[PDB]
């Protein structure tokens, strides 16, 4: 989905009565540039590939 | 001693100041960006509130980072660098000063 | 154990307090003085002397 | 806690409404359960569990509509003015006339 729900993102699946704000409690950089990589590979030289290949293969 | 470097750095500053009609361009544009720094201080300590922080600190950056470019501008155009021009400078001056007011218009 | 129980509510927190306008507008009202008086400065003296005007091609 | 009260019924059922009432100031899984246990009739439940979010990044009162940060945006918009003034009358003038 988009890059505005991300930045603002409250899940309710960890610490459950309490659940926790992400978007004041991460790093944001290593997700975007990955999901910037996935959207260069996808749309302009032409071979999709999963996401998890890319997030495998990001350090080498 | 301090009568004597007093008058020295009074006349051999205002000789400079005379020669080049650059200079006192960029002291001009320097001494209000002070003016500006300190009133906009002098409303915070005469109500005794701090509530939007950010708005505060921005104006504040631009005054302090604006004056800091001016006077590099003056220190590299006065002296030239050895390898960069007078044209090089400028233009330097016109991108690093065109960053920083993006960086303070999202900042409030 | 299995009467009635007492309705309860809950307290909010006061809002941070805000400044009366009749100030904001006299401090921006002397920036609109000192900027103007920058430019009256920078027209009075020898720096804005236009005078490499660059006509031509 | 708070009584639920009478509200408008059909011909079999007797509907009850709670009004208006404002969510609490704190984020966080909250429960919706209202149970019937009396002595001598029988024995009613119903309940979920909803998220309640806290504030967006975008839903905030602006810059504007604060009035205590008029004088800062009025010490923004002159140094800008103020910088186009000076770059426009520097490569516009002369050296050592
Ligand atoms: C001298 C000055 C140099 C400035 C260098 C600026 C370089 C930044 C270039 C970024 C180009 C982004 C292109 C792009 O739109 O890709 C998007 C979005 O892709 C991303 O998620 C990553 C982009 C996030 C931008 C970060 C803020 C800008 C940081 C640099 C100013 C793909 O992400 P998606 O998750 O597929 O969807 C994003 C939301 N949509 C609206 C697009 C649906």
């Amino acid at each position: 989905n988009s890059f505005y729900k991300f930045l603002n993102w409250f899940d309710d699946r960890t610490w459950y009565p309490l659940g926790r704000v992400t978007g004041g409690t991460l790093y944001p950089g290593l997700m975007t540039t990955s999901a910037f990589i996935w959207h260069a590979l996808r749309n302009w030289l032409g071979l999709p590939i999963d996401i998890r290949n890319v997030c495998v293969l990001f350090a080498p | 001693d301090f009568q004597e470097t007093f008058k020295t750095s009074k006349r051999a500053y205002f000789a400079q100041i005379e020669k080049y009609p650059k200079l006192k361009l960029i002291d001009t544009f320097c001494f209000f960006l002070v003016l500006l720094g300190v009133i906009q201080c002098t409303f915070i300590i005469l109500i005794r509130d701090n509530f939007p922080f950010n708005a505060f600190l921005a104006g504040f950056i631009i005054c302090v980072g604006q004056f800091v470019l001016l006077m590099s501008l003056r220190l590299q155009l006065c002296n030239s660098f050895p390898g960069i021009s007078k044209n090089r400078a400028f233009a330097e001056f016109i991108v690093a000063s065109l960053i920083l007011h993006f960086v303070c218009l999202h900042f409030i | 154990k299995f009467g009635i129980k007492p309705e309860i509510h809950h307290i909010f927190h006061a809002e941070p307090k805000r400044v009366a306008k009749p100030i904001a507008v006299i401090f921006v009202l002397i920036i609109f003085i000192t900027i103007l008086s920058l430019i009256v400065t920078w027209l009075n003296s020898c720096a804005a002397a236009f005078n490499n005007i660059p006509t031509g091609v | 806690r708070l009584t639920l009260s009478p509200s408008g019924n059909d011909s079999e059922t007797q509907y009850y409404t709670t009004g208006e009432f404002i969510l609490p100031d704190r984020h966080g899984v909250f429960t919706f359960l209202t149970d019937y246990r009396k002595i001598g009739l029988s024995f009613t439940t119903d309940k979920d569990v909803k998220a309640i979010r806290h504030l967006a990044n975008d839903e905030y009162p602006r810059s504007w509509e604060i009035s205590n940060s008029w004088v800062y945006i009025s010490a923004i918009c002159g140094v800008i003015v103020a910088w186009i003034f000076f770059v426009v009358s520097f490569v516009t003038t002369s050296s050592v006339g």
